């Protein structure tokens, strides 16, 4: 599997920003139309999952309506930093954040997962 | 390889002459499309006309009388990165004497990349009668000539002053 | 000493011991070693039981030694095992008798063989999990026996004492730690599990005493290495002052659009096709190409200018930047690796003139240093084998049928008739190449037929005049029966079996002595010095199973990185054979190459790592291999006033010196011809003149020389025999052209012939007829040594040609000259349909080949010197039959083939070449006197008066002024502290210099600045103190004097630094001045005495180098004047490029240098071999010139490199080495 290195409880008190990070590593030097990175929500452990950030030639934000625009890109790729940041964490924030990496020449594709709680 | 040789500018009456105009890439390994033309001027007159223009690969030359039926190509044959523009002048006469330019137009081939290079060769040569020899060669010669008599002269004058002091050391014995 | 004498380990003998403690080593009773004769024979109730100590000077302390049946000693202590177990305790004493024992010893051998078999899967399967288990167990079990027999930590012959048994302690720590929970390296921890592969080390008897020897033999090279390491930080130093960042250079577009910058592309673009779409990259490479500013250097294409920006080649780790890549680029240089395409690389990216920059590193760094190491080696080896050696010293008609077949047999006629017929076979089967008719092919089945039969009808007779027995009892006939087996096998019932007759001829070192030497070597390699190259196999293995096992992860992982199909390259570690082909061809020098795919995808630290313990250990013991070997193989009457004038004026030295003169420009006028000769008329017709002068006054001298010496003393005189040819050759050129009729074939064909005139030097330069009369006098063995290698490389070329004859064929696509994928197009059937097909397609053999035994004798040329050999070995391994498209690596064994040559031909027959040069080297010198054989005699006395200065005597210190503050002002500069002080001032000094780097900051170049500001005044204030402390006596050291010389250069550098930027403007200049303070660095050899002898041994050897110098100067520029008549117009294919071709002097010269080390030697006469087109154009127009065809000859192209590489080692790899070592003896003695 990928090394994609990300914590996997990640605990916020309410009202305070999350940075979520994730460290991805692979051989290589990261190419823009090469590199690929994708972001998603689930509410639960079997929930639908629901993309909010990708990569692909530049980031773009997906505005989903369950984050308004508390969503933020807060890694520098070439780093094999792919974070993001969710500002001002609501309870229903709480859920699981996915990151999937896909790089070329790599055909291997990382992912990380965390779980993140919203404390009170 | 190429060598930018200069041309002869020592023309003679009623015989031929190649004027020399070489220029070639500053990298052999380049493919270019190269077509030159000629401008010429009498001696004694000051404008420039264009007497030929060597293309592709067929050799077209301007309506002027001076060079009507006595002017040949004689550079680089079929290659289409000509290289060397020499024209050959056969029969020549008293009108092929001024300053001759040669225009060298070359288009250079590259990975995304078409170069218009223009290197202007200026050719000035001078038509007489009788082929005169270089000021180099008859000077060299007399120097030659000079000092082989010299070394014969040092030679032969050692000889006989050593000849002189073994007779004379001899006559003691 | 009796056999009564020893008594068993009782607890009442041990009552006594521990008393005689409480009341308070014998050689031959060491413990290992084999019990003295003087003993006798043990009884069977003693052997492996515990006895009492032998030795007294153990026997006081609680000690015991155990038997073997073998003789052997085995000491432990008295004590209780871990205070547990008593020797008289029942378990120790099994313990201690399953301890010692042949078994047990063999089953840890065989254990750890398998182990080491099984290490190399590279993929184990499933199951090797309780292989791995089993291993584990045996290898807990013997130690848990050890620690039974001896102890863990307690005692003085306890388990730990010895340090052989902590690697099998970390060992099963270590495999226990991977059983148990473990980190998260596991490739990097699996990787310590080859440890297992040193047990051997300590497990095989000697290998302990050959390591011990090795680790010896490094703490006498630590000097050595000090100054080498010295040595390259200097150059490396002045590398990185000259071209730092000049191999950034890279010649960049000119017509940008969209208002794009060079900063503005550089920041958006780092694609290869994104970078070649606005740099040059000539077509194929992996980087730009090179450019310049400069005039000489040269050149890049109309329409692109140079600047530097991008990233160094060879993906960024070839360059001169910071301070490590310079001194890894100056290692490079000096282990000679691939350091042609360093030399191409950074003259084209600074200029031509920096040659004399490589010719300092390489005639000094390269050759003095590896000659030096040489030396030490040889030294240290001969001095411990010197102290080893010292230290130790029907049946009546059977009966008949026996007696006619033995008076038959005919011994002083029947053996000359069968190495005859051995000799015949050999020059039969070397008739052998690929395009054959089948009448040809039928003549040779039948003649190696005739002959095998012949053999075994000799052998049958033999084994029944001798029979069975009495008969194998002897070498050579074993030998012969084996090969006659080998052979008959094959008589109707594979070609590698078939090329084994060859061995055959090893029958003639009964009779020929120097392959009685060579056979002596190769049976050296097995025999005496067996135990030293098992030590460099079990070396080569574990290094080649380490990097199989640290990087043949990434090679698969990240191949794309080092190849553009993301297929693994031809060099990679991912399997066994693979890394160990990379480990062989890093014991040969040819590390970078392999270093710069291996850092690419498995990181820059790990890979140095691998590759200089690899280049380190793997090259001390093949040196010290070497060095064995070749050491253990040596142990009126007119007319005569006229002639008495004549022979004055001849004698004159006045003449001698003018003739001198003469025959110097005579030479150098020989250089201007080249072909811009068209060009500068004037002084093509000035030379055209002299040349007339020059036959003249050179006739002239040869008629004065006759006048007055005589025919008889004329013509018994080689040199002046040497002078009549030369000058009867120009006689006949200078008859032809007066005459005229004569530009026809032969004449033309000997015009050429005046690249010959400088041989006239030898005989008036005596530093050039001392080095010609040593090398003449040593020509009987050249051509002795050079038959025997001549009929060794026949039989592995007759090898080579029955397995590559023709096979090397394939369908080149010429545009991009990739191999077609064997898919379509499998033979050449197809292929010439897809050459009807298609335009540029081309069914190509590889023009240096095995085709014939010719071509063989090439390839083993280049597959010998190591330069060009990939391009062979490729093909090889890629070869399928004789008309079929090459597979990649379908074969991938005849890799094996390559191996085995290299090690035989390669390095046993150049070891010969080496050892009986030196030999007759050593011969000559002793018949001369016992004076060197490499100086005149003015030289002589110059190095007699030199030599002097090795005095050890310490001359008077100094008077002390009478002036109060003088003298203390004296004794502050005087003090050892002080003396010291500006020691790490220096060493300070050289790290401010070291730090600097390309691309730093203005900050940080002030602060560079101003600190080379303080240390120059700091230097200076120290020799002004100096200077007011002894003004009188300060010059009288030499020392001293350096030191005022380099201050002065330090401060007269800052001050034309300032000066140039008050009023000049240049950057290579300013440079080169800067260059002044390395003498502020130079000044640490003062201190280093270490450094100082061997630095006084260069001083030594530096006339012989001279003479030496100048011979192989006047050889390169007789080459360099032929290289500029022939191997001109040829076409520019590889090596042979617009920058170093053979067109002028210059680059003739430098073409000649970079060969004069063998490097690249290949290349440069690839284009010249190929001619009869497509390969070339016999008519081209070539413009500027008369001359057409743009092709060389390939019998003078191979004539002149072959005979190039020959002569330039014949001079500069065995008179160097010679001269080097000849006078670190004498340096080192004294
Ligand atoms: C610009 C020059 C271009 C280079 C052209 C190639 C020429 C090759 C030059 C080689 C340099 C070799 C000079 C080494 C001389 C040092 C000898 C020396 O100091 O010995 C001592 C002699 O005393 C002297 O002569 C002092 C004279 C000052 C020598 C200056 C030393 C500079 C060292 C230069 C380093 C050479 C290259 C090193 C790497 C670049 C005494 O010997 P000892 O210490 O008693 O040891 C006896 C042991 N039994
Ligand atoms: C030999 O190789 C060249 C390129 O290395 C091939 O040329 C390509 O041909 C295809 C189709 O024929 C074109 O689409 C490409 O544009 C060509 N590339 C170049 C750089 O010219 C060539 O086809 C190969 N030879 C054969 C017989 O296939
Ligand atoms: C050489 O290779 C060709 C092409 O693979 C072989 O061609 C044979 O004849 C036709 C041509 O394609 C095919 O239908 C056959 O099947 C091919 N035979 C085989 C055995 O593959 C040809 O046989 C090969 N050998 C030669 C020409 O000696
Ligand atoms: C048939 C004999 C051919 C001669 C083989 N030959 C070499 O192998 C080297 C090339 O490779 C070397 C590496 C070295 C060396 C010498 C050489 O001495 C210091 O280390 C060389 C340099 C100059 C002329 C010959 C040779
Ligand atoms: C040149 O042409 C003239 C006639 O115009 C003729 O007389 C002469 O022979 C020609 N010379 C040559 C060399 O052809
Ligand atoms: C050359 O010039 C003269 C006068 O300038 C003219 O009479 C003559 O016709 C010219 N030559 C030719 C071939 O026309
Ligand atoms: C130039 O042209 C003449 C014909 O007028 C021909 O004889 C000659 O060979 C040519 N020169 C070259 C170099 O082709
Ligand atoms: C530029 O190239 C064109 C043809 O592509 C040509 O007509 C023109 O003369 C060239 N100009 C220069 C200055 O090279
Ligand atoms: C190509 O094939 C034709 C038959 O179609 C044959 O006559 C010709 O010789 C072939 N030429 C080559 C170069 O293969």
């Amino acid at each position: 599997s990928m090394e994609v290195t990300v914590p996997a409880t990640l605990n916020v008190l309410n009202g305070s920003d999350a940075r979520l990070p994730c460290t991805f590593n692979s051989c290589y030097t990261v190419n823009h139309k090469q590199f690929s990175l994708n972001w998603t929500y689930q509410e639960c452990n079997n929930c639908s999952e629901e993309m909010f950030l990708q990569f692909r030639m530049k980031i773009i934000n997906l505005k989903l309506e369950r984050f308004q625009d508390r969503v933020e890109f807060s890694g520098n790729p070439s780093k094999y930093d792919v974070s993001v940041m969710l500002r001002n964490v609501q309870p229903e924030d709480e859920g699981i954040y996915n990151c999937y990496i896909m790089n070329p020449p790599d055909r291997h594709r990382g992912h990380g997962k965390i779980h993140l709680q919203v404390l009170m | 390889g190429c060598v930018e040789v200069d041309s002869e500018t020592e023309a003679v009456y009623g015989m031929t002459f190649k004027i020399l105009c070489i220029s070639c890439k500053r990298r052999s390994e380049t493919n270019a499309e190269t077509f030159t033309e000629w401008t010429f001027r009498q001696k004694g007159t000051e404008e420039f006309v264009k007497i030929l223009r060597y293309e592709n690969e067929v050799l077209q030359l301007e309506e002027d009388e001076r060079f009507e039926g006595r002017v040949v190509w004689n550079g680089s044959r079929g290659t289409k990165d000509l290289q060397d523009l020499s024209i050959f002048i056969t029969n020549v006469t008293y009108n092929h004497s001024g300053d001759y330019e040669c225009h060298v137009y070359r288009l250079l081939f590259f990975e995304n990349y078409e170069h218009n290079t223009s290197v202007v060769k200026k050719i000035h040569i001078e038509v007489v009668d009788k082929a005169n020899r270089d000021m180099a060669s008859i000077v060299s010669e007399i120097m030659m000539y000079v000092l082989i008599v010299v070394l014969t002269i040092w030679l032969v004058a050692e000889m006989i002053y050593c000849y002189k002091k073994i007779a004379a050391a001899t006559e003691t014995a | 000493p009796g056999p009564q004498s020893f008594v068993h380990f009782t607890k009442q003998s041990l009552a006594l011991i521990e008393q005689r403690i409480a009341e308070r080593p014998s050689s031959d009773l060491e413990a290992g070693k084999q019990l003295p004769f003087i003993y006798g024979d043990i009884p069977p109730g003693m052997v492996s039981e515990p006895l009492e100590d032998l030795d007294p000077y153990y026997a006081d302390k609680k000690t015991f030694i155990v038997l073997n049946k073998g003789k052997t000693i085995f000491r432990f202590n008295a004590t209780p095992a871990l205070y547990m177990l008593s020797p008289f305790s029942p378990l120790r004493r099994i313990s201690i008798k399953i301890l010692v024992h042949s078994l047990f010893s063999m089953l840890i051998m065989c254990t750890i063989l398998t182990n080491c078999i099984f290490m190399t899967m590279n993929n184990p399967p499933d199951w090797t999990k309780n292989v791995e288990y089993t291993f584990t167990g045996i290898y807990t079990f013997e130690s848990l026996v050890k620690i039974l027999a001896r102890g863990f930590c307690v005692g003085e012959f306890t388990f730990l004492r010895d340090p052989w048994n902590w690697l099998d302690f970390v060992v099963i720590v270590f495999a226990y730690l991977t059983e148990f929970v473990n980190l998260g390296n596991v490739s990097a921890l699996r990787t310590f599990r080859v440890l297992r592969a040193l047990k051997t080390i300590s497990v095989i008897p000697g290998l302990k005493t050959i390591v011990g020897a090795l680790i010896q033999s490094v703490k006498k090279l630590s000097d050595v290495m000090i100054l080498t390491v010295f040595c390259l930080s200097v150059f490396a130093l002045i590398g990185l002052q000259l071209f730092m960042g000049n191999l950034k250079h890279k010649c960049f577009r000119n017509s940008l659009e969209n208002n794009e910058t060079l900063e503005s592309i550089m920041n958006t673009l780092e694609s290869e096709e994104d970078f070649r779409k606005y740099f040059y990259y000539l077509e194929g490479s992996k980087d730009a190409l090179l450019c310049g500013f400069s005039t000489d250097s040269g050149q890049c294409p109309e329409g692109y200018t140079c600047v530097k920006i991008g990233r160094n080649p060879d993906y960024g780790y070839t360059s001169f930047d910071t301070f490590s890549w310079a001194f890894l680029a100056l290692f490079r240089l000096m282990t000679q690796d691939y350091w042609e395409n360093l030399y191409q690389q950074t003259l084209r990216a600074a200029g031509k003139t920096y040659m004399i920059f490589f010719v300092v590193v390489i005639f000094l760094g390269s050759f003095y240093l590896i000659n030096l190491i040489l030396a030490v080696v040889a030294m240290a080896y001969e001095e411990q084998n010197q102290a080893n050696i010292e230290e130790a010293k029907c049946s009546p008609y059977w009966i008949k049928f026996k007696k006619c077949i033995y008076f038959i047999v005919m011994d002083p006629f029947v053996d000359l008739a069968i190495t005859i017929c051995i000799v015949l076979n050999t020059l039969f089967m070397a008739m052998e190449h690929h395009p054959m008719t089948e009448e040809f092919k039928n003549v040779l089945a039948i003649g190696n037929l005739v002959f095998t039969g012949i053999f075994a009808a000799e052998m049958v007779l033999k084994l029944i005049a001798m029979d069975p027995y009495e008969y194998f009892q002897v070498g050579w006939n074993i030998f012969d029966s084996l090969i006659v087996t080998l052979s008959l096998v094959e008589l109707f019932l594979l070609s590698v079996l078939r090329s084994f007759r060859l061995l055959r001829v090893f029958k003639l070192a009964k009779s020929w002595p120097t392959l009685n030497m060579l056979i002596k070597i190769i049976g050296n390699s097995v025999g005496a010095l067996g135990n030293l190259t098992l030590v460099l196999a079990i070396i080569v293995f574990i290094f080649a199973v380490v990097g199989m096992q640290l990087f043949g992860k990434s090679y698969k992982e990240c191949v794309c990185k080092i190849n553009d199909d993301c297929t693994l390259p031809r060099w990679h570690m991912n399997d066994f054979f693979h890394s160990f082909l990379i480990v062989f061809r890093v014991l040969c020098g040819e590390w970078i190459e392999t270093m710069w795919d291996c850092m690419e995808v498995a990181g820059q630290a790990m890979c140095l790592i691998v590759y200089m313990m690899v280049m380190v250990i793997g090259n001390l013991v093949v040196l010290n291999l070497f060095l064995a070997l070749l050491l253990s193989s040596f142990s009126g009457k007119i007319w005569w006033n006229i002639r008495k004038t004549c022979y004055k004026i001849v004698e004159h030295s006045w003449f001698e010196s003018f003739i001198v003169l003469m025959i110097l420009l005579s030479s150098g006028a020989l250089a201007f011809e080249d072909i811009y000769i068209e060009r500068k008329k004037t002084i093509k017709i000035i030379l055209e003149y002299a040349d007339k002068i020059f036959t003249y006054i050179f006739i002239l001298e040869m008629l004065l020389k006759w006048i007055a010496y005589g025919y008889k003393t004329y013509f018994t005189n080689a040199w002046c025999w040497l002078d009549f040819l030369i000058v009867d050759v120009s006689l006949v050129t200078l008859v032809a052209n007066t005459l005229g009729y004569s530009d026809l074939g032969p004449i033309k064909s000997l015009r050429t012939l005046r690249a010959l005139r400088p041989l006239r030097a030898l005989s008036r330069f005596e530093g050039m007829r001392v080095v010609v009369n040593a090398l003449i006098g040593a020509i009987p063995s050249i051509m002795n040594v050079l038959l025997v290698c001549l009929i060794f490389w026949l039989i592995f070329s007759i090898m080579g040609v029955n397995l590559f004859a023709g096979k090397f064929y394939e369908c080149i696509n010429t545009t991009d000259g990739s191999r077609f994928p064997a898919s379509q197009v499998p033979n050449r059937s197809e292929c010439f349909a897809l050459m009807n097909v298609s335009q540029n397609v081309r069914w190509k053999n590889l023009k240096v080949n095995f085709d014939n035994v010719g071509l063989g004798y090439l390839s083993l040329l280049q597959v010998a010197t190591f330069k060009g050999w990939t391009i062979i070995m490729y093909a090889a391994v890629d070869s399928v039959n004789v008309d079929k498209q090459p597979k990649y690596e379908y074969s991938l064994y005849m890799y094996i083939y390559f191996v085995v040559f290299i090690i035989f031909g390669s390095f046993f027959t150049l070891n010969l070449f080496i050892g009986v040069i030196i030999d007759n080297f050593n011969q000559q010198k002793k018949k001369l006197g016992g004076q060197d054989i490499f100086m005149t005699e003015e030289q002589k006395k110059y190095y007699n008066a030199m030599k002097k200065l090795g005095s050890k005597k310490p001359q008077k210190p100094i008077p002390r002024p009478g002036n109060k503050i003088q003298g203390c002002i004296f004794d502050l500069v005087t003090n050892q502290a002080f003396d010291i002080s500006i020691m790490v001032l220096i060493c300070l000094n050289m790290v401010t210099m070291m730090v600097e780097k390309e691309g730093q900051s203005q900050h940080m170049t002030e602060v560079l600045y101003w600190i080379n500001v303080v240390f120059i005044i700091l230097f200076t204030g120290e020799c002004v103190l100096k200077l007011i402390s002894l003004r009188h006596y300060y010059f009288t050291v030499g020392w001293n004097i350096f030191d005022f010389v380099v201050v002065i250069i330090s401060i007269v550098g800052m001050f034309l630094a300032d000066l140039i930027e008050t009023y000049f403007v240049s950057p290579t200049l300013f440079r080169v001045i800067r260059l002044a303070r390395i003498g502020r660095i130079l000044r640490l050899v003062k201190g280093a005495k270490g450094i100082r002898t061997l630095l006084f041994a260069l001083m030594m050897s530096l006339p012989a180098l001279f003479n030496i110098g100048l011979l192989l100067f006047l050889v390169m520029f007789i080459y360099a004047i032929f290289g500029m008549s022939n191997f001109a117009y040829v076409k520019k294919e590889d090596g042979i490029n617009d920058m170093f071709n053979f067109e002028t002097f210059g680059n003739s010269m430098i073409c000649l240098f970079q060969i004069t080390t063998s490097a690249g030697w290949d290349g440069l006469l690839a284009p010249i071999l190929n001619s009869k087109p497509p390969d070339c154009d016999p008519k081209k127009v070539h413009p500027g010139s008369s001359v057409e065809g743009d092709c060389g000859n390939p019998s003078v192209g191979i004539f002149y490199f072959v005979s190039y590489i020959i002569i330039s080692f014949l001079v500069v790899v065995n008179m160097y080495i010679a001269v080097i070592l000849e006078n670190f003896s004498v340096a080192t003695e004294e």
